[PDB]
């Protein structure tokens, strides 16, 4: 597959979120019980609640596409569907909103992706989206300057980043080490209060989070200048203009 | 010159426009706030009185960890507080559609055919004065025929009045002037002779029904209203019997055969008669704003002008209440009328029009969209990405999509000449947008943006339609904020390019050019600072009725 | 048959055509020619070519006075009418030689469309008509003119008008007699949201085929509406047939013997002297110089009285050659046919109830109109369920040009197609020779 | 004949049934299965006599927490079905032996009705099918118990509600598929006011039965607007076939192939290849790095494309068994499949911009609801032609029970009688089997 156009960084990063043969970089190791803990839909320990009985204890008359459709582990078990939302920084987060519901609908099955100006969710069932979880937190999907886990009140894409490079977030859930250099998460993604907060490690520095974006700004890589991109985004728009008109 | 919108930006913020970095989490949430101080003591005392918790600054998250800042009302001086834009504390505003609501227009010239011919007697100025003498008297709701009328208070219905309007020079002037929209007066010359051709000598009532009643009641009152005192005024000023059959026929002249509704009736899942704002289109929302007879010799200000007063109504009153309601859409739609952002970018895309094409002298055509819409959208990003100032007033990528694509679209018809082109710029500049920063609105902005550009030259049956004619009940424009105000400067911009007196209904534009208003239609974005700076005087309040 | 009822039939010239037809042939459930002319009223549509040319011409689209400057497009629509029907005729057509019809009219001005009944076969209701006619006729325009992209609205916006902002087709240059679904004042009231205007239009003022064309619709609407099912229908078919459609000749003897000289209280003298010959009704007790009628048939009554209210408004409004006292005929001759007999007026009452407020809403401030505004989905005139506004058209057809808003004022596209279909034009003749031909079937 | 086009067709278990069928004999112009399926939904209601008997006993009548106190009558409806249900047949029927059914379920707690056909030859829309019924059911009720006068008033509105002062039938205890004329976003929209529940409801959650049913919904809906006249009909019925039909049996590959391990891309990427290998796309040009697709048939890349929107549905709310990401899916599949290729999305974008709002108004406080709520006449889900709501009837009847608003909540009673209808429970069916009689007529 193709993914996106273009000859830039931030084009051949978006095609590599996208592709699920490229291996996202792991950046920092996170235990299953912190991603669980930053979630925040569960207790450690608490079993799996049900939205409805296991698949198997329910009496489905026949249908091909259910045969031919292999339903995710805790669609079988009857878990809720949860969700991890996160907000991205216009300066140079190396995810941004479309990148991910594009990257999450190629990469990984059972998906509900939103994309927001400030937030972009996915909502699945709930041990599954654990699983996914982790990979989103640990790898370059996740800066934790200058991306944030938001359940609400997610204010701080547009912002002016603070003293410490830290986005903004009204509820700062994400609190910069200065003796570390390291960032914690003290809160979970809804903003209440951890008993023990999870290191989320270094802030990437300014010549990585280059490397890695996937934002186009003129103090970065010009969209404009990615001329290639800009040319498939005026062909699309002017043969879905013909297209309406009378189908040439 | 500094960019337009470096001014408001120095007033906002501390650090200087182009500064990265601020720090956050000091000023004392609500404290720092004036407004909110207002607000925070005022729930203490509502409270208080009627023994049930109100306004608590304690409740959910606490505002004002960044700053909560000032907005410049545009081509204004005036900086307030959002809060003192949200239709609800802005006297202005509301005002604003009421007087909307509270108009119809209504021809004599079926009434004068049925006295003419059926009744058998004459018409001239002399008869029509006295018939708008009439109509004054009774129009606010008082009586001229039956013994043992009770009527409304003339003092409560002060802003309840008619007018007329004609073509003809000669008849308008020997009407009583006090009851003349006069066009020459008020639109400057090749503006006049243009809309007096179109109105040649029909002659037609421009009816004000009173605000305390519009109020009491809602938009489809109005046609109604207006027709009973027409319709008793007839009687009593042309000696009618008081009910006869060609009674029934002004009856259905004045609220079917030629009256003009300000908005049509809506579809059951948003139930509405008319007069509401749903109802309004584009094309007449851009010949309420007065803008275009005052200030014809700069297009950019007469489209920005339109915008200011659609995205308004349509995004705070109309879908912010109407179809929504709560906190609302303030600042959705004060982003297309504070800070002169808009205005930095549409005059950037007028210029660069001016020079390359000279304005409404571009092919009408695709090639002259992509030039166009692109150039302008990458200048009005590239702002937002050196001044980080402007990225944190204009927070909501909702708010810069409209900003920016509002730019292009207008843009677009400066140089074309034709709304439809400018439209197709509009839905450009979203996909351009979307992928530049890999974002564009809230979750839900961007449904009529992607059925856009199919949809633009489309001719089926609820797709097909000039822009100037579509309005909120477009079906793919019917839910969302960020539009529906932009289009109908959209609309506008060619016609104000082209040096047009109108765009959609040369009725409609002489309807409010009326000093008489509540409203200065004239001046929209100077009245809206007016009201947030509760320096508006409304009509239809009940002070004289009640306690003192 | 479920009834045992038989009905003589006469011809609008009061001769007979057929005898001792059962009541049931006449009924819109079984008369093929009824069902021809609801589905004939479903499918055909009235195209103003000279309308869209003015149009776009002038950039007049979108409703009373609006205009878009700079949007002016100037077609040779009417002299290429003949290419431009051909290529629309291709576009609604179903198959080749199918009931399509599209004919030109005045030169070219005017297009008669009829839409191919199997599309409505497979419709749930009969907005096809003007959405198909609509579509095909823009898309013939802009291949004949090779219309661009950039300009191609335009003649979208002079053919439907303001439509989808309005909900309307405001500002369009096509016309039907049905008027939009969303305006049904209830469900089933679709065949009553036809102006009397147009129903007198089409039937070029005839007064029995007004009358008969109004009562067609009106009745087929009380089916529709689930009126006329069970206790009810019995009432609904007698009305239809003695009321609207001559039967026994009796709306015409009546207008015969009242015609020179009478008023609505000796037509109403005849009537009960004609019911009591034929033993519709009888003295069921005397009061004092008085005697109190009663009947062992009440739906017949209902027939007869509202074929005597028919004749009454032929009478007293033909005798005028004004339709305005078709509101007051509708009035007194219930009112005094009450107190007359003893017995309940036409429609039970309904038709006086409805005759109260159309009186006052055609002589008032209030709302209204002249009478050929109206119809029987108009709020004022909706409530007699089906004897009220067949007299109204037929007082429409006797108006010699009393009327501000006349047929030729509201209706003159609607009469230039609608008059042109046979079925439309003279349909007492139409559904009297279909029920002679289905009378030993029933 | 008009298009030159063939299909295979197969069965919902993707075996082939015939081979090389004309693209037209899908038309819902000229199949006849479509026929009966559009007319049985206009013609067929569901009565549910135990909650007009309980409505009567409490008198709980005119919609929701009302009751009239004094009102009550105790009535035996669910006991005496047999002889209330015969006797509202008899007036219910036109003849004795025509196509009307009446039938009773669930031990006479429930009736199946079918208003005969020709009812609906005579009228103009579709409301004879609950008012017909609602006053045969009424008076057969009354003339079952005697009811008397001063009381019947509460049988009417156990039946059918607060109307008419309630323009709907609020409060009514029998149901429809299809609503009242009124509520039409606009002309020819009625087959498009039909909830997705519904439609899962009466093909028993069968995915395949569901996107057909809703297809056939859709798109002949597609065709009463006018919106498949002319230049766009083709598009439509390529439409009907690949993503609603299964034609060729591309859904069901693509989701044979994606079922086990795929997601949205990965059906994207089956979908563009086979695309490919079949010759509806070609290489148009190269950038760095990037194949530029064109096509010489956009309708049928469309065709293609709708069809792996169907596919991607299936296994990503099939995977999750959770129906909330169709919005999501019908979003990013049409977002990546143009930003894969360079070449429009399906219907054009319209359907990526109707999941953009459903999206939001499926998680939002504003409006909307769960997936099955919603309709192709919802104001949120009406923006594209035919070619996005069948996707949502196939994501719900592959939910295993995440939604509060499910078939079970808003549809029981929909469900236990139109599930009785075999073309209405298994349309791929029959549709399929007419096509195949009729191929070698057009
Ligand atoms: C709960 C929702 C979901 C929903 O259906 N509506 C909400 C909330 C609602 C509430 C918020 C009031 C409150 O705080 O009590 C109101 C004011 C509507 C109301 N009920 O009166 C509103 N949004 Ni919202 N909403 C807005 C916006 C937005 C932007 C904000 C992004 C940012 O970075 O701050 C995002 C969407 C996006 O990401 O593009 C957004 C989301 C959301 N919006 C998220 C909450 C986000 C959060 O948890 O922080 N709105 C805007 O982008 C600007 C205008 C602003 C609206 C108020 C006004 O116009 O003045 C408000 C419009
Ligand atoms: C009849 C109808 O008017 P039209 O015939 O539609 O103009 C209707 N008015 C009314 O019913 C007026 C009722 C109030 C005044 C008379 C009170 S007795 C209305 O405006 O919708
Ligand atoms: C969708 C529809 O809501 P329902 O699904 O019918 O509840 C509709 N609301 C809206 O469109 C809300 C528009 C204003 C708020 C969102 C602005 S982006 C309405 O209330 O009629
Ligand atoms: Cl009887
Ligand atoms: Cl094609
Ligand atoms: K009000
Ligand atoms: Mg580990
Ligand atoms: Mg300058
Ligand atoms: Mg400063
Ligand atoms: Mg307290
Ligand atoms: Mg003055
Ligand atoms: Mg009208
Ligand atoms: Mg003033
Ligand atoms: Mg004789
Ligand atoms: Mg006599
Ligand atoms: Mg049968
Ligand atoms: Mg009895
Ligand atoms: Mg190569
Ligand atoms: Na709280
Ligand atoms: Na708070």
């Amino acid at each position: 597959a193709q993914y996106y156009p273009g000859t830039t960084k931030v084009a051949q990063n978006r095609r590599n979120f996208c592709n699920p043969e490229y291996e996202l970089e792991k950046l920092r190791e996170i235990s299953d019980e912190d991603v669980v803990k930053i979630l925040g839909h569960r207790a450690p320990g608490e079993e799996y609640p049900s939205v409805h009985p296991p698949l198997e204890e329910m009496d489905e008359p026949e249908d091909a596409i259910r045969e031919m459709v292999e339903p995710i582990d805790g669609a079988k078990a009857g878990d809720r569907v949860r969700y991890i939302q996160f907000t991205d920084s216009m300066y140079f987060a190396p995810a941004q909103p479309y990148v991910r519901s594009r990257a999450y609908l190629c990469r990984y099955r059972g998906a509900d992706a939103g994309t927001l100006s400030g937030r972009q969710i996915i909502e699945t069932r709930e041990r599954d989206l654990e699983k996914i979880s982790k990979e989103l937190l640990e790898t370059e999907f996740f800066d934790p300057a200058r991306s944030g886990v938001r359940g609400k009140s997610v204010h701080g894409h547009s912002l002016r980043l603070d003293e410490d490079g830290m986005m903004f977030d009204m509820l700062r859930r994400q609190i910069y080490n200065k003796d570390t250099g390291r960032v914690e998460m003290v809160k979970n993604q809804i903003g209440d209060e951890l008993d023990e907060p999870v290191d989320l490690g270094e802030p990437l520095d300014e010549e990585t989070l280059m490397e890695k974006t996937t934002i186009y700004r003129v103090d970065g890589e010009a969209y404009r200048d990615d001329v290639e991109a800009v040319e498939i985004m005026q062909r699309i728009h002017v043969l879905r203009s013909q297209g309406g008109f009378n189908l040439e | 010159a500094d960019k337009l919108f470096i001014n408001a930006l120095k007033k906002k913020f501390e650090e200087s426009p182009e500064e990265k970095k601020t720090t956050f989490y000091t000023l004392g949430g609500w404290k720092q706030s004036e407004r909110k101080t207002e607000f925070v003591n005022a729930g203490k005392e509502v409270a208080a009185k009627r023994g049930i918790p109100q306004y608590n600054p304690d409740i959910g998250t606490p505002l004002g960890q960044r700053v909560l800042m000032p907005y410049q009302v545009s081509t204004t001086d005036t900086y307030v507080e959002g809060d003192d834009l949200h239709f609800v504390n802005n006297a202005a505003m509301q005002q604003m559609w009421d007087d909307i609501r509270r108009t119809v227009i209504v021809g004599l010239n079926h009434a004068h055919a049925v006295i003419e011919k059926r009744l058998g007697k004459e018409v001239t100025p002399e008869t029509i004065t006295h018939y708008l003498e009439t109509v004054n008297h009774a129009m606010p709701g008082a009586a001229v025929v039956q013994e043992h009328m009770v009527e409304t208070h003339p003092a409560l219905v002060a802003d309840s009045y008619v007018k007329v309007f004609t073509g003809n020079d000669e008849i308008a002037d020997e009407i009583d002037p006090a009851f003349v929209i006069d066009i020459n007066k008020q639109f400057p010359e090749d503006q006049a002779e243009t809309l007096k051709a179109e109105v040649g000598d029909g002659i037609w009532q421009v009816v004000r029904i009173p605000t305390i009643v519009s109020r009491t009641c809602d938009g489809a009152t109005t046609s109604r209203w207006s027709a009973m005192q027409i319709g008793m005024s007839m009687i009593s000023a042309y000696k009618q019997a008081a009910g006869e059959a060609a009674t029934g026929d002004f009856a259905y002249a004045a609220k079917h055969a030629e009256v003009i509704h300000m908005g049509t009736y809506l579809p059951v899942r948003r139930a509405r008669g008319e007069n509401e704002p749903g109802g309004v289109p584009f094309g007449y929302l851009a010949d309420i704003c007065q803008s275009s007879r005052v200030n014809y010799e700069d297009p950019v200000r007469v489209s920005l002008d339109v915008v200011a007063t659609g995205a308004m109504l349509y995004d705070q009153i109309w879908l912010g209440s109407y179809m929504s309601g709560g906190v609302g859409f303030t600042q959705y739609a004060t982003a297309a009328y504070t800070d002169n952002i808009l205005d930095d970018f549409t005059y950037f895309g007028k210029e660069y029009v001016e020079d390359k094409y000279g304005l409404c002298e571009a092919p009408n055509n695709m090639d002259t969209v992509l030039d166009v819409a692109t150039e302008v959208t990458f200048y009005g990003l590239e702002q937002y990405e050196e001044y980080p100032a402007l990225l944190e007033d204009q927070f909501g990528g909702s708010q810069r999509a409209a900003v920016v694509a509002a730019a292009a679209g207008c843009s677009t018809a400066f140089a074309t000449g034709n709304a439809q082109t400018g439209l197709s710029g509009w839905y450009l500049s979203m996909y351009l947008h979307k992928e530049q920063h890999s974002r564009l609105g809230f979750y839900g902005y961007d449904l009529q943006d992607q059925c856009g550009a199919s949809n633009v030259f489309s001719i089926r049956g609820d797709e097909g339609l000039p822009l100037e004619l579509r309005g909120p009940n477009y079906p793919n424009y019917a839910m969302n904020v960020g539009h529906q105000g932009e289009y109908a400067g959209i609309s506008q911009a060619p016609h104000a390019a082209r040096g047009d007196a109108f765009v959609f209904n040369p009725l409609v534009k002489i309807a409010f050019a009326d000093d008489n208003l509540v409203f200065d239609f004239t001046n929209v974005r100077g009245e809206f600072a007016k009201g947030a700076l509760r320096e508006f005087e409304p009509a239809g309040e009940r002070a004289l009725i009640t306690p003192a | 048959a479920k009834f045992e009822d038989k009905v003589d039939l006469y011809d609008d010239r009061g001769n007979l055509v057929e005898e001792q037809v059962p009541l049931e042939a006449l009924s819109p459930l079984r008369n093929p020619a009824i069902k021809s002319i609801v589905q004939g009223i479903k499918r055909t549509v009235a195209v103003n070519l000279e309308g869209i040319e003015n149009a776009l011409k002038t950039a007049k689209v979108g409703g009373p006075a609006c205009k878009i400057m700079g949007r002016e497009l100037d077609l040779d629509i009417v002299g290429n009418a003949e290419s431009i029907a051909a290529a629309a005729k291709e576009m609604i057509q179903v198959t080749e030689d199918d009931d399509t019809n599209v004919e030109l009219l005045g030169g070219g001005k005017r297009a008669l469309v009829q839409v191919p009944s199997a599309r409505f076969d497979v419709a749930a209701e009969y907005s096809a008509a003007p959405l198909v006619t609509a579509t095909a006729f823009v898309q013939a325009i802009i291949n004949e003119f090779d219309v661009s992209m950039y300009d191609a609205n335009m003649v979208k916006a002079a053919v439907l008008g303001r439509y989808p902002q309005s909900v309307e087709y405001m500002g369009a240059n096509i016309a039907t007699m049905l008027d939009i679904p969303q305006k049904l004042e209830g469900p089933g009231y679709a065949l009553r949201n036809i102006m009397v205007n147009h129903v007198v239009a089409a039937t070029l003022k005839n007064t029995l085929q007004a009358a008969a064309l109004s009562t067609i619709l009106e009745q087929t609407a009380m089916f529709e509406m689930g009126d006329a099912v069970g206790a009810f229908e019995r009432m609904h078919l007698l009305g239809l047939a003695y009321q609207g459609m001559n039967a026994d000749n009796l709306v015409f003897d009546l207008v015969k013997a009242n015609g020179k000289e009478g008023t609505v209280g000796s037509v109403i003298a005849d009537l009960v002297e004609r019911a009591l010959e034929d033993g519709v009704i009888k003295v069921e007790k005397e009061l004092t110089d008085y005697k109190v009628y009663g009947t062992d048939d009440l739906a017949m009554w209902n027939a007869y009285a509202a074929a005597g209210l028919m004749a009454a408004t032929m009478v007293n409004q033909g005798a005028a050659r004004a339709a305005q006292g078709v509101s007051s005929t509708l009035l007194y001759y219930n009112d005094l046919i009450e107190f007359e007999t003893g017995l309940p007026s036409v429609d039970f009452g309904k038709v006086e109830g409805t005759a109260v407020g159309f009186s006052f809403f055609s002589h008032s401030i209030y709302g209204g109109g002249g009478p050929g505004i109206f119809n029987g989905n108009h709020i004022v005139t909706r409530h007699s369920k089906g004897f009220a506004i067949p007299c109204v058209a037929a007082a429409m057809a006797l108006d010699a040009g009393t009327q501000m808003f006349s047929p030729e004022a509201t209706s003159g596209l609607i009469k230039e197609v609608f008059s042109q279909v046979d079925e439309f034009r003279e349909p007492l003749k139409y559904v009297v020779e279909a029920a002679a031909e289905i009378k030993n079937e029933i």
